[PDB]
């Protein structure tokens, strides 16, 4: 629905979760999500600052 | 005297005045002997080239098996000596009228003319005889005995081009130089 | 239902012999005797076969009496041609009469000049084709623009004879039904 | 040969009644029947979702991006699709949130 | 309002034929209309001097009484002056 | 559009009367209604369609040539685009899908100019000055045909014609096939002018293995069955003589209107014998000539088959007229309509016979084909297409037939240009600077003419289901710098287009896609002449049938 | 099983309009442009009624 | 655009004059029907409130964005 190619946006987002929880605490890879408008690649700049 | 020939194909920009008399009909291509003619003598045939018969219906009987050999030989002989007189008069281009009532040509007559490299056409309108005769300077012919060289015209190039599907017969130049020449121009266009 | 009728209906006396080895003799020969009798009737009815170039006194007999025939209502169709040698369609129609005369011997083919037919006839209306039957005019046909005009063919003339009831639809002599031997040869091979 | 016996012992039930077993790929058809209106929901989820025109027989129009709402007006024939209508209707009544997801 | 909305939809026709999504076209107008409202506030004036007459002549355009504005505007301005502030009852102008 | 107009108010016409901008809008929707089926078929990303005849029969077709011919439209404004698709197939043989889209958009984009009170005479004048300026720019931007040490051109030309087809993936195999086919069937005419007769090669509808394993025949393949089954099927040895006859060889009656009449019944059997003997005397002299293979246009009766079976001659009936001219032209024989000469005698000379190396009858999925290979005088070629069914091969037949016309033009005219909407995007930058020079009202006509030319590269991206503005904006950026190239090669930012399989802008010369420039010339004029025909109409007068 | 016909179950009712494709939203724009054409010449003092 | 087409004037000469003359015609630059020319509207005493303009753009922007977020049409019965 965002006018992006799903074949490139979907597996780019899997890379954030294929790098699973290393030995360091306070991992911030959980807030990665899709983006409707903006930057390329798509993992959103967190859903954080966005407040959604 | 100013005939407007309509040919579907091409564009309007390709329209130009043809020097000689352009023919609308295409060639027969039943034999397909000659391809391109140069310095050809044009003749206008009004009679029909066929085996010997009057215009009315007839009855031919066969009382002996030897009569068929004379019939099959003499039928082509009537076509042969016509081609000899055509060869004696060195007439290279022939124009035959429509002639719905009597057969204009056949496979036998086309074969003898194929060896002599003589093109032939059909489906000529009766009203266009004034345009072809006055334009090309060729008097018509309606009898084989009165066929001679003085009644025939002349031309430098007589050919039939195939310009992207649109087939047209074109004549270039007339050496008779009669009193009042004629005009012929083909109209080309994308749409009919 | 039609598969049983096509064995006899769609085969002449020459074609019925194909089923001599396959079908029963009594079933086949019973119909061959019927079709043989029909062929004999056409031979007796073959009183014509060339164009009758007539003149007027005679018209009052040839054209009309004939149309009565036996008068058993043995009617006879009589195709008249008011010929005019100056017209191009008239000479075409004269050729069709002699061609059809050699085939359909039961139908009478009549020809006469149009100037000698009717007092001061319009030359523009010629050639004229009239069809008599039992003294009554079945068809007063006008010039051949209906039948193609200058491009009239033998197939168009035979089709007109079927419309006026002069020849049956499934007649083996008509060019529409008289398929070529090479045509039937290809059908048997591809069957 | 010209005509079948047309399903004998069919007078046990009325002519209008029909059975639909799992065989003959009918469960695949029920999944395909869901796929007809499910693709309508694809273009209606999210912030970039597109609303839908629904003209009723009375003429009252409602333009919307919400599943539970759009499925109220559409008269459905397939019973398996009506399970999604009442499932989304339960979602709207109880929580009032997340109806496209149910669909 | 109508000949303007149709032009925006007619202008959105070839973009929909292209691969432009629907939300991209709406984001442009919704972001541009915010500047148009602010720009119209700058085009408009804060006029208080000179104390109605001129505004009525333009509202009567495109119909019958525009040519007779010399007579109807003189008494039409007196219609609203009878009404006081903060009431503005429309049924009194029946 | 809104409602129907009044029917002959104080005009007294038996039919309908309409006028104003309503019919001008109906012509735009009419050209757009017939163009929508052509939109999805453009470019390699386009998909095919199927037309059902309401009798079960269907045919798969991609090109808009025969699709619009089959679609029976009753609106006469749409008939001009129907005939335009048929016209472009005759002369050029490629781009029927593009002229319909270009002609429709020129009318669609010019519809805005109508309600601006710009007259159509001024609009077409602005289009025509843009046309001849575009033709000269096309004549400047064209490239030579050498490009390297080797040829490296004709293999790439086939890929453009072969794209957007079912066998576009197999174009690498078929590219060598089409170039080897047309180089074999060349001829000589007009004292040095080389010609390439299209359709001279035989396209056979075979079924079997696959389109990838389609064997190219080094010679002509005749599609006909053998007469008798007891004949020899394979004829080996060199110098196989080919006889091409057309006269009537089966037993026929006498002259067309004569009647046989005889009084003496003794000679009734003799006349029957000579009618059966006169037809066998012709077959006797062919055996004396020693023709191993004989071909006849007409039928062959069983009276003639016994002599061919005995003497081991290959007699084939039911040949067609157009085929035997190519057999005689390839094998070196001459067409014989009848056996005669200038003399009164009747005979047959050995010079009439052709020559070939091998003749073999092959059968593949109920398709008997006589494979004639090794013509000594002149070479020939045939392509045996193989696929699923006959209706799928009709798309392949049209795909190959269009490929011959495109490869015909690049050899007749060596000038070519790249694909991917390169010249369509280059003319926009050239015409924008020219539109400002002319000054007056023709600026909008030349400008909107340029905007309509961009629809070709836009449709490639819309049908690809990708983002189109990014590719068009990048293609616009490179072409924008081409006019401002600042010559001193380093003249880059030209000869680029779209790459749809990857979605990038790369060099079309290295990618291996080209198209002849003459196709661009005739398509633009024929598209504009069709646009002139629709714009100049004001009012319609539809008369009902009596 | 209860009938030899086995009718295929349609999703929507009979008579329901068509659905997704090419030209759905364009028809709504052309429908608005059609209504917009009637109100087009009525603009300004030199218009019509 | 349409305001001048109904007046019978050519739109190209008008629309070319509006764009290139906004520098000296800062804000009160518009069409004049009486003199068949283009000039300042402040001298002609033609006025109009701003509330028509704000509600027109907001209603027109809301109208076009309503169905632009629609790609379906369902009509029962
Ligand atoms: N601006 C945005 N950026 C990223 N994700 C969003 C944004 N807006 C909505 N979403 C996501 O889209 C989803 C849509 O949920 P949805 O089912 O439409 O909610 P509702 O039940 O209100 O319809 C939400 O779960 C949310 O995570
Ligand atoms: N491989 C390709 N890459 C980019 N564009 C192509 C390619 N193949 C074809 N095209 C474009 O498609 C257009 C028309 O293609 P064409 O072969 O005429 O289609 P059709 O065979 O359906 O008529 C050409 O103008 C060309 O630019
Ligand atoms: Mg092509």
């Amino acid at each position: 629905t965002a006018g992006l190619d799903v074949n490139e946006v979907l597996p780019n987002l899997y890379a954030a979760h294929n790098v699973t929880e290393p030995g360091a605490v306070k991992t911030d890879h959980l807030y990665k999500g899709v983006d409707i408008d903006g930057e390329s690649d798509e993992g959103v700049k967190d859903i954080r600052e966005e407040n959604i | 005297d100013i005939r407007l020939v309509k040919k579907v194909g091409g564009t309007i920009d390709d329209t130009e005045m043809i020097d000689g008399v352009v023919l609308t009909q295409t060639a027969i291509k039943s034999a397909g002997g000659p391809t391109r003619k140069e310095k050809a003598k044009i003749g206008l045939i009004q009679f029909q080239i066929s085996p010997p018969k009057p215009d009315t219906e007839n009855n031919i009987i066969v009382n002996d098996y030897r009569q068929m050999d004379k019939i099959l030989k003499e039928e082509r002989a009537y076509l042969l000596n016509i081609c000899k007189k055509i060869k004696k008069a060195k007439c290279n281009v022939l124009l035959i009228q429509k002639s719905i009532l009597r057969d204009a040509v056949n496979d036998l007559a086309l074969h003898f003319l194929s060896k002599l490299n003589i093109m032939v056409v059909k489906d000529i309108e009766r009203e266009e005889i004034e345009f072809l005769s006055k334009g090309l300077g060729c008097k018509p012919i309606a009898d084989i005995e009165l066929f001679t060289e003085d009644r025939l015209g002349s031309a430098d190039l007589v050919e039939e081009i195939d310009s992207d599907g649109s087939k047209i017969v074109r004549v270039t130049g007339i050496r008779n130089n009669n009193a009042r020449p004629t005009v012929s121009v083909v109209i080309r266009g994308a749409n009919n | 239902a039609k598969q049983h009728e096509n064995r006899l209906e769609d085969k002449d006396l020459s074609d019925l012999e194909e089923l001599e080895d396959d079908e029963d003799e009594d079933f086949l020969e019973a119909y061959k005797i019927k079709r043989l009798n029909e062929i004999r009737k056409l031979q007796e009815r073959s009183k014509f076969g060339e164009v009758f170039h007539i003149n007027k006194p005679e018209y009052n007999k040839e054209v009309t009496l004939a149309s009565q025939g036996k008068k058993d209502d043995g009617g006879v169709y009589v195709f008249v041609h008011l010929s005019l040698q100056s017209k191009l369609q008239s000479r075409i129609l004269s050729h069709l009469f002699q061609s059809a005369a050699c085939k359909f011997r039961e139908i009478k083919f009549v020809e006469i000049p149009a100037n000698r037919a009717i007092e001061n006839y319009p030359e523009s209306n010629c050639p004229t084709l009239i069809v008599y039957y039992r003294g009554e005019v079945i068809k007063n046909m006008i010039t051949l623009l209906e039948l193609g005009g200058n491009n009239s063919k033998m197939e168009d003339f035979e089709d007109f004879m079927v419309k006026v009831g002069a020849v049956a639809e499934g007649d083996n002599r008509l060019i529409m039904n008289r398929d070529d031997e090479e045509s039937r040869e290809e059908r048997k091979l591809h069957y | 040969s010209l005509r079948l016996p047309q399903n004998p012992n069919a007078g046990l039930f009325k002519q209008g009644y029909n059975s639909y077993s799992n065989a003959d790929g009918q469960i695949i058809k029920s999944i395909a029947a869901i796929r007809e209106l499910h693709q309508m929901c694809l273009t209606s989820m999210g912030p970039c979702g597109r609303n839908k025109i629904i003209v009723n027989h009375l003429g009252k129009i409602i333009i919307t991006n919400d599943a539970a709402t759009m499925l109220r007006e559409l008269d459905i024939v397939h019973p398996a699709v009506k399970v999604l209508v009442m499932a989304t209707e339960q979602q709207k009544i109880d929580m009032g949130d997340g109806t496209n997801l149910v669909m | 309002v109508t000949i303007l909305a149709g032009e925006l939809m007619k202008e959105a026709k070839p973009f929909l034929e292209e691969g432009i999504s629907s939300h991209l076209i709406m984001k442009g107008y919704r972001k541009a209309v915010s500047l148009a409202v602010e720009k119209i506030n700058e085009l408009a004036v804060d006029i208080t001097s000179e104390k109605l007459e001129r505004c009525a002549r333009t509202a009567m355009s495109s119909k019958l009484i525009h040519n007779n504005a010399d007579f109807f505007v003189k008494m039409c301005v007196d219609a609203v002056l009878s009404l006081d502030r903060n009431d503005l009852d429309d049924k009194l102008i029946g | 559009q809104l409602f129907n107009n009044s029917r002959s108010d104080t005009l007294f016409l038996g039919g309908e009367k309409i006028s104003g901008d309503d019919i001008r809008n109906q012509n735009v929707l009419a050209t757009m209604a017939v163009a929508n089926v052509v939109k999805s078929s453009l470019g390699p990303v386009g998909l095919d369609k199927m037309l059902v005849d309401d009798i079960g029969d269907f045919t798969v077709t991609n090109d808009g040539a025969t699709i619009l011919s089959l679609l029976d439209v009753q609106h006469p404004a749409g008939k001009i685009l129907v005939e335009l698709a048929q016209q472009q197939d005759r002369e050029i043989g490629d781009g029927t899908t593009s002229v319909v889209i270009i002609a429709s958009e020129l009318l669609k984009r010019a519809n805005e100019l109508v309600k601006n009170k710009i007259h159509p005479t001024t609009i077409i004048t602005g289009f025509r000055v843009a046309l001849r300026e575009a033709i000269r720019f096309i004549n400047e931007v064209l490239s030579t045909s050498v490009d390297t040490l080797g040829k490296e051109t004709l293999i790439n030309i086939a890929k453009t014609s072969m794209s957007s087809k079912i066998i576009g993936a197999d174009s690498d195999f078929f590219s060598n096939m089409v170039v080897d086919a047309l180089l074999a069937v060349k001829t000589q005419n007009s004292k040095g002018e080389i010609k390439y007769p299209v359709k001279a090669v035989n396209v056979l509808k075979a079924h079997g293995k696959s389109a990838t394993e389609s064997l190219l025949v080094p010679g002509y393949a005749l599609n006909c069955t053998v007469a008798s089954q007891a004949m020899p099927k394979r004829i080996a040895g060199g110098n196989v003589k080919i006889a091409c006859l057309d006269l009537n060889l089966q037993k026929a009656r006498m002259a067309m209107g004569v009647q046989i009449n005889i009084d003496d019944p003794e000679q009734l059997e003799q006349i029957r014998k000579r009618e059966a003997g006169i037809v066998l005397e012709r077959v006797k002299k062919i055996i004396d000539a020693g023709a191993q293979v004989v071909l006849t246009t007409k039928g062959i009766d069983d009276l003639c088959l016994k002599e061919f079976v005995e003497a081991k001659i290959m007699g084939v009936r039911r040949c067609k007229k157009e085929d035997l001219r190519r057999i005689a032209r390839a094998t070196g024989a001459t067409l014989v309509s009848s056996m005669s000469n200038l003399e009164g005698e009747e005979t047959f000379e050995s010079s009439y016979l052709g020559l070939c190396d091998e003749v073999v009858q092959a059968k593949f999925s109920d398709d008997e084909c006589i494979l004639i290979k090794g013509t000594s005088k002149h070479s020939s070629s045939s392509i045996i297409l193989r696929g699923a069914n006959d209706y799928s091969l009709d798309e392949m037949e049209r795909s190959l037939h269009d490929s011959l016309s495109v490869v015909k033009r690049t050899l007749e005219s060596g000038n070519v240009v790249p694909g991917g909407g390169c010249v369509e995007a280059a003319l926009n930058i050239y015409l924008d600077n020219f539109a400002t020079t002319v000054g007056s009202r023709e600026q909008l006509a030349i400008a909107e003419f340029a905007a309509a030319l961009l629809i070709i590269p836009k449709t490639l991206a819309v049908n690809a289901a990708k983002d189109s503005s990014e590719l068009v904006a990048k293609l616009r950026s490179y072409h924008a710098a081409s006019q401002m190239a600042k010559p001193e090669k380093r003249r880059s930012y030209r000869n680029y287009g779209l790459d749809l399989i990857r979605g990038k802008i790369v060099d079309e010369i290295h990618a291996g896609v080209l198209e002849p420039t003459i196709s661009k010339v005739k398509s633009l004029k024929s598209a504009l002449e069709a646009c002139v025909a629709i714009l100049r109409i004001d009012t319609m007068i539809t008369v009902d049938p009596e | 099983n209860f009938g030899s016909q086995t009718p295929t179950i349609v999703v929507l009712k009979e008579g329901t309009d068509a659905s997704q494709g090419k030209g759905q939203i364009i028809s709504n724009i052309n429908a608005c442009v059609a209504v917009q054409e009637a109100l087009k010449p009525t603009l300004g003092p030199l218009g019509s009624d | 655009r349409q305001l001048c087409e109904n007046a019978g004037f050519d739109a190209i000469e008008i629309l070319n004059k509006l764009r290139l003359a906004h520098s000296k015609g800062e804000k009160w630059y518009g069409v004049v029907f009486e003199t068949e020319n283009i000039g300042d509207n402040f001298a002609k005493f033609v006025w109009e409130p701003a509330l028509v303009k704000i509600n027109a753009l907001n209603s027109a922007t809301e109208a076009t964005n309503l169905i632009l977020s629609v790609d379906e049409t369902i009509t029962n019965k």
